[PDB]
């Protein structure tokens, strides 16, 4: 017997079984008008306010409907949620909540997950030119809870925008031509560049991200 | 169920022997070679004709005369290999790899081996999305003893019939009946701009851009004259603009109508898959180059997405492959020219991301007069807000999310 | 009948056939074949074409027939002698043998000459036929096409050393003191068990002594290929040519050569897996021709391979290493260097599609000819190789006549910045496939002696690789020492660049030296420095627009230019003869014209040094070459200092500033 295993942030992916007593729980739950605010406070008990962080972080986790024509367009069906702020904020306190209770989600801080860290890259083995996923590809249809997004490299920050637009790695390097499916919902954390967020300053000065990013 | 296409991972044990419809893209592609099926050898003592069959990746020679006189009489006959008088076939050992599409959630995309064999060699190229039907035989292990447990099989795939999913440009023959599709098209009038409006229907409002791109698609004439001189030929677009217009999905609706294209984007993967360095061959031994991104794009088009994010070293390379159409290597183990007649699509953003209408559009498109000079159309597709255009723009788009198709219900698309 | 099994080939039709041929043809045939009636001169093709060479050939003693296919085409009656020599190379090719022994013994015996008629009887002569059909190029062989004669050209990337081969074996059985001798037959040399006399028969009774065998010369090149049709998504291939007898060391490396040869397969070992060959045939090529001058580019220079003619001459290859020149040739080359516009006409005719670029298209001429190759004989040497840079503004045609010279030079390499490293160009280490052994190649610039080396965007080659280039751009000579390697090289390269001043379009503001930005010791270098620059004027923009439009008039077009142009056939004729018989002297009225030149030059802009004193004495030997003087004059000099003073656009340069006025910088 083989038995797959959900640990957080790995490839695996935690499904659970469904009683019809608990299909019955939630579709008697789901008729309450107040459902949305029902959930959304149980996301982070534990985390004072933030009601409209906690709103978002529900939608996420339900996610939108990919739209796939015939023409081959591919159009997005994913939310992605950037939070910036004060230090102190519970920003990573969130993440780690989502890594903890989604199906599968996939935590990375800033630097240590580089460019080929994320996405993907050849790995040149010897047994040949095997490809080897990196967070986003092992994320797939899941989500990603990047932290300390401010800290990242500029170099690292480049890769990721096909991955958060097209949901798709390319890697058209040393005479391999593949496109991997990352369908990845992509959280993030980052500090503002002063330290503490300046209101005399314009929004653009404190973000200092690119404005594709953004 | 030889009707059916089956990705590479559905290709499991039970098939074995089988007639099978593999569905995926090529990604390596060997050089023809002689396969040896019979050898026949020439005993002059005898004057037989001695044939082996040889079935295997290996074989071995003779030396005592096995026809009848030889082993017969005390007469023990030399023997002698023919090459002109044995027998040979095309051989060509390729490698489909399965799509994206195909691959499950999470995985990685694997491949199987084909052994093209006769008159089929050549009928398949890198790049290619096709469905190769044949018979999955199996062959003896190849591996490490060690690892061995049992009558352990090898297994390929002998083609049979190859079916291309998007034909090639350069086989085109005006048989009647691609005739009367065309004059079909030909009499529906106004071919120009149905075509334009026709490529990525779910984009509204950029029709100049996707004429461009129609032209694009087209190509010029190539002009050689008699001296030597050699003129491109070919349109090299790009689309510089605001972020969010959609620059991207144009460039995979151009890859999806185009047979042949590479969608290299970003940085750092591009820096291999522009080098076109050397390796060693698996099936021949042969040292063949290896071929980047760009040279698998030789006759079609590069769809370079985020080229102002790109790294300089490429961009020098991009300056001699707009112009010269051919990439010249001069590097340790390489002294070779190498042939890349692409068309080049490129969108970027410009410096600063947004467009500053303060700032000169020279400062703000950040390209350098040499290789903005290549570009034969460098559209701008500035966004700039208005009441009118932009709940346009969001009546189509909540039109396609809510039935997937283009709103214009006059219009027809054209496949 | 009595035709070899599995060939249409008969020994008695083919010899009759090829015997006919051979008397019985005329060149009118073939020139009625190619469309030349328009171009007959009777005056030469009524008379024996192949007895005459055969007469040529038995009178020099040379061994080697080289015979045309379309020779063997044109004749009706020996037509099918084509097709058959082309299906079966070997056995025909030994029937043409033997039909040329018979027929050359004729024409002896016929003619009565004197001397003794078996003192040249015993030597074996060899007919080597070429152009056998168009190239198809390589990778479309079938497999069905093995041991046919076919046509091969490309670039010669690297040549084995000589290999012996044995064909004879001499074994010796010890106790008994006979020596053997047993022939090849298909690769084997069978080994006797028994002695061949009745002296003794022991099961090991003999041992070979390789040394007493019989060695012949193989040696193994490594051909790249280029064909003029390529498939899409094709990178150049690689076939290892292997060459036999007077063929050895014929090919030097970088030489662009067209190859006849027989395609043949073998099978191959497995590793150290004894006796057990893989199934997959590797295919390799024979040579039987090599056809290294071509009328499409310039003779090999005679300066660079005249140490190896001597060895040529030793071993009587009887390849063509240099074209040789017609005498009513010579007269229409005497003839056009007496014209008036012999300067400009030789000019036009380089690069004839590129439009007004007549300084520069001339810089490239006298770069074609070259300066006297001085030989001090005391020690050292100076090589009379000019180098051009050229810095300019973009879409200034730049790119096209670096296309053009590489095109033209026998020996050039083309080279694109990035796509160059320091290891790339020299020499480097590398491992074989087949020998599966470490060996040296070359590099570019080596693979440039001789020739020209088109280096392309040279401003965005790093500063690293730029360093290299010093050694070979002022002594012409490359002296590295690395791992394993330690020599010195000759390269005389001259080196030919494009750039884009920095900023990709010429500032005015900035001096010539700051736009063009290059460090002073590398800038001092090139001889000739061109600032091309791309001014706004009506009337030439109006010109250069007309002849462009007039170009996509129609499909092939024919150039569009008011004036006469050379062929260029005959233009590498010129450019071959001048370079290799006239080696122009110095004068004392051009020696005081160039100290006065040198002088008032050195009197910011970059200053000049005693290399730009180099330039102007290799440019004025270059222009004595140009006319055919054996002596320079003062006229050169003055010309010389009129082309550099050009090339940098000095007269529109302020003086003491160095920065360009743009009014007085307008050019033809
Ligand atoms: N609003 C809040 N409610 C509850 N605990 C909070 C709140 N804000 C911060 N904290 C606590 O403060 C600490 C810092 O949270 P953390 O997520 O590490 O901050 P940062 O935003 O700097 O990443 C945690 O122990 C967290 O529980
Ligand atoms: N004109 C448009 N028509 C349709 N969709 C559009 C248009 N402009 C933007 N979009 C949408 O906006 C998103 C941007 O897509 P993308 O091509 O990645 O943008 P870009 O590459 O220009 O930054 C996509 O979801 C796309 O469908
Ligand atoms: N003066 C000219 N004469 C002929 N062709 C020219 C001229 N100027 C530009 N062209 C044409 O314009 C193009 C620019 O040439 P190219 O060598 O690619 O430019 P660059 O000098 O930037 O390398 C070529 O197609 C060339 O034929
Ligand atoms: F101080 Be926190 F982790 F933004
Ligand atoms: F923000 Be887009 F990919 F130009
Ligand atoms: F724009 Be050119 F190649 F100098
Ligand atoms: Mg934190
Ligand atoms: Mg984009
Ligand atoms: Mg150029
Ligand atoms: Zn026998
Ligand atoms: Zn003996």
């Amino acid at each position: 017997t083989v038995y797959p295993l959900h640990a957080r942030s790995t490839g695996v992916a935690a499904r659970q079984m469904l009683t019809d007593f608990d299909i019955r729980n939630i579709n008697k739950l789901s008729k309450k008008k107040d459902i949305f605010d029902i959930l959304s406070q149980s996301l982070a008990p534990s985390i004072y306010g933030h009601d409209h962080i906690k709103k978002a972080i529900l939608l996420m986790l339900m996610g939108g409907v990919e739209k796939n024509l015939e023409n081959g367009s591919h159009l997005r069906g994913d939310i992605n949620i950037l939070m910036v702020g004060d230090p102190s904020t519970a920003k990573s306190q969130l993440l780690r909540f989502v890594l903890n209770t989604a199906s599968l989600a996939i935590a990375t801080t800033g630097r240590g997950s580089s460019g080929v860290g994320l996405t993907a890259a050849v790995t040149t083995d010897r047994e040949e030119r095997r490809l080897e996923a990196g967070a986003m590809v092992l994320a797939d249809r899941g989500v990603v809870c990047i932290d300390e997004f401010d800290k990242m490299t500029d170099v690292d920050r480049v890769a990721i925008h096909e991955v958060m637009e097209q949901q798709t790695v390319t890697i058209a390097k040393a005479g391999i031509h593949t496109t991997l499916n990352a369908r990845c919902s992509v959280i993030a954390a980052a500090n503002p560049v002063f330290g503490q967020y300046d209101v005399n300053r314009d929004p653009h000065q404190n973000i200092a991200l690119p404005d594709s990013l953004l | 169920i030889s009707s059916k296409p089956l990705s590479v991972r559905q290709i499991k044990g039970d098939f074995l022997g089988q007639l099978i419809t593999v569905r995926g893209i090529i990604t390596r592609v060997s050089d023809v070679k002689p396969a040896v099926e019979v050898i026949a050898y020439t005993c002059d003592q005898c004057g037989y004709e001695v044939f082996q069959e040889v079935n295997s990746r290996t074989f071995t020679p003779l030396s005592e005369c096995t026809s009848e006189e030889c082993s017969q009489n005390q007469t023990k006959g030399q023997l002698f290999m023919s090459t002109r008088a044995s027998k040979f076939s095309a051989f060509q050992e390729c490698k489909i790899q399965e799509l994206s599409q195909q691959v499950p959630v999470g995985h990685i995309p694997r491949s199987l081996n084909i052994h093209v064999n006769g008159t089929l060699v050549r009928s398949l190229s890198p790049g290619d999305i096709v469905d190769v039907t044949g018979i999955f035989l199996p062959a003896p292990y190849t591996g490490f003893k060690a690892l061995k447990a049992g009558l352990l099989t090898e297994t390929y795939l002998e083609a049979q019939f190859v079916r291309q999913h998007k034909k090639k440009f350069a086989s085109f023959s005006l048989t009647s009946d691609v005739e009367e599709r065309v004059m079909e098209l030909i009499t529906s009038g106004d071919v120009y701009n149905r075509l334009a409006k026709s490529i990525a229907p779910e984009i509204y409002g950029n029709l100049d851009v996707k004429k461009a791109l129609l032209l694009l698609l087209v190509g010029g004439v190539d002009k050689r004259v008699g001296d030597g001189m050699k003129i491109r030929g070919d349109i090299n677009v790009c689309l510089m603009g605001d972020p969010g217009v959609a620059k991207s999905q144009l460039l995979k609706a151009i890859c999806k109508i185009s047979p042949r294209g590479v969608y290299t984007t970003g940085k750092g993967s591009s820096g291999v898959g522009l080098t076109a360095a050397v390796m060693k061959d698996p099936v021949t031994d042969e040292m063949i180059l290896e071929g980047g991104a760009l040279v698998l794009a030789d006759n079609g088009i590069c769809c370079i997405d985020e080229f102002d994010k790109m790294d300089e070293s490429d961009r020098t390379a991009i300056h001699e492959v707009m112009e010269q159409q051919t990439i010249s290597i001069s590097k340790a183990g390489i002294n070779t020219t190498l042939n890349a007649r692409t068309s080049i699509l490129a969108a970027a953003n410009p410096l600063y991301g947004r467009y500053n209408p303060r700032l000169s559009p020279l400062d703000n498109i950040n390209l350098p007069a040499a290789l903005l000079s290549r570009f034969d159309i460098l559209f701008l597709m500035l966004d700039i807000p208005s009441r009118d255009d932009d709940e346009k723009l969001a009546e189509h788009v909540t039109y396609v999310h809510m039935h997937n198709k283009q709103p214009d219900l006059d219009f027809t698309p054209v496949e | 009948l009595r035709i070899i099994w599995g060939t249409n080939v008969s020994i008695q039709e083919c010899t009759t056939n090829f015997r006919n041929f051979l008397m019985s043809f005329k060149y009118k045939f073939r020139k009625i074949l190619d469309e030349r009636e328009e171009f007959i001169n009777n005056t030469t093709d009524e008379e024996l074409y192949y007895i005459k060479q055969l007469n040529e050939m038995r009178e020099l003693g040379t061994s080697n027939l080289n015979l045309d296919a379309r020779n063997l085409l044109a004749y009706k009656q020996t037509e099918d002698l084509y097709h058959q020599l082309l299906n079966y190379p070997q056995e025909v090719i030994s029937i043409m043998d033997q039909t040329i022994k018979d027929c050359m013994v004729s024409l002896i015996v016929d003619n009565n000459l004197d001397y003794d008629l078996d003192e040249i009887e015993t030597k074996f002569y060899k007919v080597r036929p070429y152009n056998v059909g168009s190239c198809k190029g390589m990778r479309e062989l079938n497999p069905n096409d093995i041991d046919k004669l076919i046509n091969l050209k490309g670039l010669v990337l690297r040549s084995t050393p000589v290999i012996p081969d044995m064909k004879v074996a001499f074994f010796k059985c010890n106790v008994c003191d006979h020596t053997m001798a047993v022939e090849i037959d298909r690769g084997v040399i069978q080994e006797p068990a028994r002695c061949e006399r009745i002296d003794c028969n022991e099961p090991n009774s003999m041992s070979l002594i390789h040394n007493r065998c019989s060695f012949a010369d193989k040696q193994v090149i490594k051909l790249q290929e280029t064909p003029d049709f390529v498939p899409d998504g094709q990178t150049p291939h690689s076939i290892s040519l292997c060459v036999y007898d007077e063929l050895v060391d014929s090919c030097r490396a970088g030489d662009r050569i067209e190859v006849t040869g027989t395609f043949r397969s073998i099978p191959i070992r497995a590793n150290s897996r004894q006796r057990v060959l893989k199934s997959l045939y590797k295919t390799y090529v024979d040579v039987v021709h090599v056809k290294k001058v071509s009328d499409k580019r310039l003779d090999v220079d005679t300066s660079t391979i005249e140490q190896e003619l001597m060895q040529n001459k030793v071993d009587h290859n009887e390849v063509e290493e240099v074209r040789q020149i017609t005498d009513q040739d010579l007269a229409k080359i005497r003839e056009v260097a007496a014209r008036e516009d012999l300067y400009s006409l030789l000019a036009r005719s380089i690069a004839p599609s590129i439009y007004e670029l007549e300084d520069v298209k001339k810089g490239i001429l006298l770069q074609l000819f070259g300066g006297t190759n001085k030989t001090f004989t005391k020690g050292g040497r100076y090589r009379g190789d000019i180098n051009i840079l050229l810095c300019g503004d973009p879409s200034t045609s730049k790119s096209q006549i670096l296309q053009y010279v590489h095109k033209i030079t026998p020996r050039g390499v083309y080279t694109s910045g990035k796509g160059s490293s320091a290891v790339g160009l020299t020499a480097y280490i590398t491992r074989d496939v087949d020998t599966k052994q470490l060996v040296l190649e070359s590099g570019a610039l080596v693979l440039s002696d001789g020739g020209v080396c088109c280096i392309d965007e040279f401003d965005k080659m790093s500063d690293s690789t730029r360093s290299v280039l010093h050694e070979v751009m002022e002594q012409q000579t490359i002296s590295i020492a690395k791992a394993g390697i330690i020599t010195t090289l000759n390269a005389r390269s001259s080196i030919l660049a494009s750039a884009n001043p920095i900023g990709s379009r010429y500032n005015p503001n900035l001096p010539v030296t700051e736009n063009i930005d290059l460090p002073p010791p590398l800038l001092s270098r090139f001889d000739l420095v061109y600032l091309v620059l791309d001014k706004v004027d009506e009337k030439n923009d109006r010109e250069l627009a007309k002849h462009l439009t007039n170009l996509y008039l129609e499909d092939k077009p024919e150039h569009i230019s008011q004036d006469d142009v050379l062929p260029v056939e005959f233009l590498t004729m010129y450019i071959s003869y001048a370079k290799e018989h006239i080696h122009p002297i110095i004068t004392e009225a051009a020696k005081t014209e160039l100290v006065r030149a040198y002088v008032g030059m050195r009197k910011k802009r970059i200053t000049a040094t005693t290399r730009q004193l180099e330039s102007m004495i290799r440019l004025a030997e270059a222009h004595a070459k140009m006319k055919l003087k054996n002596v320079v004059e003062l006229e050169d000099v003055q010309e010389a200092v009129r082309l550099i003073r050009s090339a940098i656009k000095d007269y529109a340069t302020d003086p003491k500033t160095g920065k360009i006025d743009m009014n007085l910088v307008q050019t033809g």
